[PDB]
């Protein structure tokens, strides 16, 4: 579900994509993501909160 | 009490593929395959 697809000011959850994915999932990882940048580069990064 | 007479039905219609379902292998029981189908006209008769 992302609100983005539908409403972004809403905020509201709208189903925009589905997975074909039949087996349990008991764990999850978040934020793996890095940046590669020189210093002046560099900027604050919003973050994802779960 | 009088009732209302029912008539003209209104029903709304893409025909989703089958093929995928009848060809290939059929993976076993535990492995069981389906394929979601969404806003799609069906031709069960077919089947």
């Amino acid at each position: 579900f992302s609100s983005r697809y539908v409403d972004l000011y809403g905020g509201n959850m709208f189903q925009f994509a589905t997975l074909p994915v039949y087996d349990t999932i008991k764990y999850y990882s978040i934020i793996p993501h890095s940046i590669r940048s020189i210093q002046s580069d560099r900027k604050a990064w919003a973050a994802f909160y779960v | 009490s009088f009732e209302a007479k029912p008539s003209g039905s209104v029903v709304e219609q893409v025909e989703c593929d089958f093929s995928p379902l009848l060809s290939g292998t059929p993976p076993q029981v535990y492995n069981f395959k389906r394929l979601v189908f969404t806003n799609c006209n069906y031709n069960l008769t077919k089947l």
